[PDB]
């Protein structure tokens, strides 16, 4: 077992024939990407559920296997800055009584120091041979839109083509979609750098039909970062699933920001070109849109806090703290889990996300009806040329009701449970009083 | 390992009892210059796959491909050698002495292409092919299909090759061959079996053969030079058919201008697709070819880079198309009539309000129907997508029978 | 390279879409020798104890033969766990 | 089959395959194939 | 179009490569006769 | 499972570069010997 330790700690191999050691190997070992690396290993922490405590302890048997991965498989994918093929200075094994159990382990325990060094010499492959977290910034730039000039070029192209109509799914063709993705990527101005490579679209059950105002309210517009093997130890399927989830949820928020442009452009569109005639439906309706834009924009500022520094700024020190692959994977999983939990998207806060949909749909379906119409009844301080002005008013009353309902509802979660981001929310959205 | 050493650092096969992993046979005579089929891996030079150890088999292709670079240009005129020489011997749990193989392979690659790229220079020599195919030595070809045009143009055989063989000298010296005298590789070739080898006269009149001596023959070989020998012929007919249509336009520099406008319009269908076919991707493929080959240096990738480059240049030319774009071939049968029958009419109009006109309606919706469906037929792509984008561009007749 | 005789014909020879995708699934690399076998796979013949002396004696003779093809037969010694899903077709084929 | 390692090894313990397919699988060991991939491609269709 | 017609055409183009492999299989066995 | 809508471009030029090459060439490996 001193030799078998060495084989798996100073080599990456394991001399075994009878199962005399608890290690294993698989057909997974012979392409060894992805989950297949998450499968090559050892059968349990023990053999069945017992172990020779004098050497494998049932304790540090894990950290043994951490360096086991670090020494076996880093060179296996690609010869490595501390191993070459296997030609770093050639391996050697290491490893009536007045200390009976007390210090058996203390003979073997300098192995754990070697392990801790191999561990410290595992972090660099991801920090530089990948530039992993520099790409996390790039991932935040593109997928989490902190490069707002990419994200607005994407929004401008995609939602200009979507606000042109094409309501029986007729925009969703591979070639136009790729052209806007590509074009948005060319217009990013950060450039298609090595970090800013690897970008692809996605969707599932591409809709042959759209709702009114063309929202894609079932958000089947998506973005993906193509993942390299050594990236794909720390990048992971559920992580990119949750990433594209928040991407699609913020992207429909960018569609509501685009709606914000469109409804304000409806003012500029006919410019109230009758310069000489002030209008009450102007002073009314151009203030109706003011609360709706103020509202969706304070929700925007709120969510921009909840992920892009409320959840990210802690991760900027949390990733710098750690020193293990599994800690790096786990800390990335913390960051993403808390991003879904704080950024409203979680299944537990979903009752409030339902009110968000109730607001969104109303603003979509009632300002499309403005977009396709002019400016109310003539007479007095007047606009002209739409009859449905009372329905534009009553839908704005329905919006206000759902904002009243929102305030009544959101208190409940922070009175029952414990979610500081929802206190933060209702502290903000009706800042000065019960409701304005 | 001493036998391996001789083969890795020199072009010498020591051959102990033929138990070493590489041996040489005299297959050289089967395909001496070009790799007409492969020779230098299993055949003339051969690897006995089981005679390699484990720690060397992981790169025994590079062992087999190191020494060849030291012993193919030794016959051609440079002493290709490795002054690096690191002795190979066993050691406990070590194979750094096999890690030396990469440096020696890359050095053999370096001295081989340090010949090939600049003595018998491929980066300047190879240009000859795509320069002379697809009429890119334009100052030759404008003279070529002009001085002897009257005995090249003819509808069914009836060329006189000796005339263009004298023009091949005058019109090349009159062109740019004065920039570099690289003419001798040009030889005329003609059809054994029509289209499919490519992978009427003036129409598709001829195409040009290409063979070279050994180090350039790593690059020029049968599977490639059959894309030489018989290509650009499916491009030559366009320039013939439009210039012959235009010779009708010479014979008249009443007069219902719809006929004149179709003469312009059907010609533009030739002219702008001819623009697309070759006046599209030009610089990039050369910029790629450099940074591909000049950095790599090693035939195991160099031939892949080159054969990739060759198809990349062709992918403008719808000469390369799996559907043969075959309605365009049917359209061609009336296109030639727009030349010959209307040349005949530019006598019989007195020997255009009538006998042109009675075919203008026919040519018009013969071309405009098939033209505005076949681009949609080729709607494959999501420098590319150029054939479709470039006759979408007009806006009227963007399509008439759509893909979607 | 030569996938006609041992991949295309072997895919066509099966008695049972993945008609052309089975060759891409079994896309072998000719430059490799990476067997996934181990010494633990030698006990696969112990389940077929109809005559286990002349079931255990064969492996040393096959190793003493000068062919290096005995290594990839670790999964092939276990073969199919379904009840005679390859072996019973020969009795139908012999008729 | 018609070989000492193709035919004798195919009927050692329990035995039994198609003979041509067994000869093709015995020849596949010399074709440098990964042991799991060809058996998985056979088992995903059979 | 329903995001399976295009991939069915792709699988047809894989079947084209399989047909070319079958033509290669007939070609490399006809090589032995007269040549 | 989910489809990224860009790999089909590479797949199209891959099948084009394999199949149209092989289709015309393999048949005219006859012509090299028959002609």
């Amino acid at each position: 077992y001193t030799r078998f330790i060495h084989d798996w700690v100073y080599s990456g191999v394991f001399r075994d024939a009878y199962g005399e050691f608890m290690i294993q190997v698989n057909h997974e070992y012979l392409s060894f990407r992805d989950k297949l690396y998450w499968t090559h290993g050892y059968v349990l922490i023990s053999k069945e559920v017992e172990d020779c405590v004098p050497v494998f302890l049932k304790h540090i048997a894990h950290d043994i296997y951490v360096c086991g991965k670090t020494i076996n498989l880093l060179k296996l994918c690609c010869p490595r800055h501390y191993l070459c093929w296997s030609d770093v200075p050639v391996p050697r094994i290491s490893v009536l009584l007045t200390l009976p159990v007390l210090m058996k382990r203390s003979i073997t325990a300098p192995l754990a120091a070697h392990i801790s060094l191999v561990n410290k010499a595992a972090v660099d492959y991801f920090f530089v041979e990948l530039h992993l977290e520099a790409h996390y910034e790039a991932l935040r730039h593109f997928l989490l839109m902190e490069d707002g000039e990419f994200a607005q070029s994407l929004s401008d192209l995609l939602f200009e083509k979507l606000g042109a109509g094409q309501t029986p799914g007729e925009l969703l063709n591979p070639l136009v979609l790729n052209s806007v993705l590509s074009k948005a990527l060319q217009c990013s101005l950060h450039g298609d750098t090595p970090h800013a490579s690897n970008l692809s679209l996605a969707l599932k059950y591409l809709p042959e039909v759209f709702a009114p105002n063309a929202p894609d309210v079932l958000s089947c517009l998506e973005l993906r970062y193509k993942v390299d093997w050594p990236l794909n130890i720390v990048i992971t399927e559920g992580c990119v699933s949750k990433y594209s989830g928040v991407f699609s949820f913020l992207l429909q928020l960018k569609l509501m920001m685009w709606a914000l442009k469109d409804v304000c452009f409806h003012l500029k569109r006919t410019a109230l070109l009758s310069h000489m005639a002030g209008s009450v439906q102007f002073r009314q309706l151009q203030l109706f849109k003011h609360e709706m834009q103020h509202f969706v924009k304070v929700i925007q500022g709120y969510i921009a806090n909840q992920i892009l520094h409320v959840t990210w700024c802690e991760f900027r020190a949390r990733l710098a703290t750690v020193g293990d692959l599994e800690e790096i994977q786990r800390a990335h999983a913390e960051y993403l889990h808390k991003a879904v939990f704080r950024g409203l998207l979680t299944e537990k806060a979903a009752p409030v996300m339902n009110v968000i949909h109730s607001i969104f749909s109303l603003v979509l379906k009632f300002r499309s009806q403005l977009i396709s119409q002019a400016w109310g009844p003539p007479g007095g301080p007047r606009g002209a040329e739409h009859p449905n002005f009372a329905l534009m008013q009553q839908s704005y009353n329905t919006f206000k009701y759902y904002s009243h309902f929102l305030f009544k509802v959101v208190t409940k979660l922070v009175n029952r449970g414990y979610q500081p981001h929802l206190e933060d929310f209702l502290l903000r959205i009706n800042f000065n009083n019960y409701y304005q | 390992f001493e036998v391996l050493e001789k083969w890795i650092y020199r072009g010498i096969i020591h051959d102990p009892y033929s138990e070493f992993m590489v041996e040489e046979h005299e297959l050289r005579k089967e395909r001496i210059q070009e790799d007409y089929n492969d020779k230098y891996w299993d055949q003339r030079y051969t690897i006995v796959q089981q005679q390699i150890p484990s720690f060397l088999q992981k790169m025994a292709d590079k062992i087999l491909s190191t020494g060849k670079y030291l012993n193919v240009v030794r016959e051609c005129g440079h002493d290709v050698t490795c002054p690096v020489a690191k002795e190979i011997i066993y050691t406990l749990k070590e194979r750094a002495y096999v890690e030396q193989i990469e440096k020696a392979f890359n050095y053999a690659s370096k001295v081989l292409l340090d010949f090939l790229m600049e003595e018998k220079e491929l980066v300047a020599h190879l240009r000859s092919i795509k320069r002379y195919f697809l009429m890119d030595q334009g100052d030759f070809f404008v003279h070529f299909m002009d001085l002897a045009e009257e005995e090249l143009r003819k509808p069914v055989e009836d060329i006189t090759p000796p005339r263009l063989e004298a023009l091949l000298e005058l019109a090349l010296r009159m062109s740019t061959a004065n920039t570099d005298p690289f003419k001798d590789d040009l030889k005329i070739d003609l059809m054994p079996h029509d289209l499919i080898t490519q992978l009427l006269s003036g129409l598709e009149a001829f195409s040009f053969d290409y063979i070279v001596k050994w180090p350039l023959s790593l690059i020029i070989n049968r599977k490639a030079l059959t894309r030489y020998q018989m290509l650009f012929r499916h491009m030559f007919y366009c320039k013939h058919v439009e210039r012959q249509l235009c010779s009708v336009w010479i014979s008249n520099k009443q007069w219902f201008a719809g006929a004149f406008t179709l003469r312009q319009r059907m010609l533009n269908f030739v002219q702008n697709i001819q623009y697309y076919m070759m006046f599209e991707v030009m610089e990039p493929t050369w910029h790629i070819l450099e940074k591909n080959l000049k950095s790599a240096s090693n035939i195991d990738d160099v031939l892949g880079h080159h054969t990739g480059f060759l198809d990349t240049c062709l992918k403008d030319c719808m000469l390369t198309n799996p559907e043969l774009l075959k309605v365009f071939s049917k359209l061609m049968s009336v296109c030639v009539m727009f030349t010959n029958c209307m040349q005949k009419f530019t006598q019989s109009m007195k020997l255009l309000v009538s006998g042109f006109e009675a075919t203008i309606n026919k040519f018009d919706k013969n071309f405009s129907a098939h033209l505005l469906d076949l681009l949609a037929r080729l709607s494959i792509y999501s420098g590319m997508a150029s054939v479709i984008s470039r006759l979408d561009f007009n806006g009227f007749y963007t399509e008439r029978l759509e893909r979607l | 390279r030569i996938h006609h005789d041992v991949n295309e014909l072997l895919s066509l020879l099966r008695v049972h879409a993945e008609v052309y995708i089975d060759l891409l699934q079994k896309n072998r690399t000719p430059y490799v020798t990476t067997t996934v076998s181990a010494h633990s796979a030698k006990v696969k013949i112990a389940e077929f104890s109809r005559t286990p002396e002349d079931f255990l004696k064969k492996y040393d003779e096959l190793k003493s033969k000068n062919t290096r093809n005995l290594d990839p037969l670790v999964y092939l010694l276990s073969k199919l766990t379904e009840d005679k899903e390859t072996l019973q077709y020969l009795q139908q084929n012999a008729k | 089959t018609e070989e000492m390692e193709l035919y004798e090894l195919a009927q050692a313990a329990g035995g039994g395959i198609d003979p041509d397919v067994f000869k093709i699988l015995v020849d596949l060991l010399k074709l440098n194939v990964a042991p799991l991939a060809v058996f998985q491609m056979l088992k995903s269709m059979c | 179009r329903n995001m399976k017609d295009f991939e069915n055409q792709i699988t047809e183009l894989k079947k084209e490569n399989f047909n070319l492999k079958l033509r290669i299989y007939f070609l490399e066995e006809r090589m032995q006769q007269e040549f």
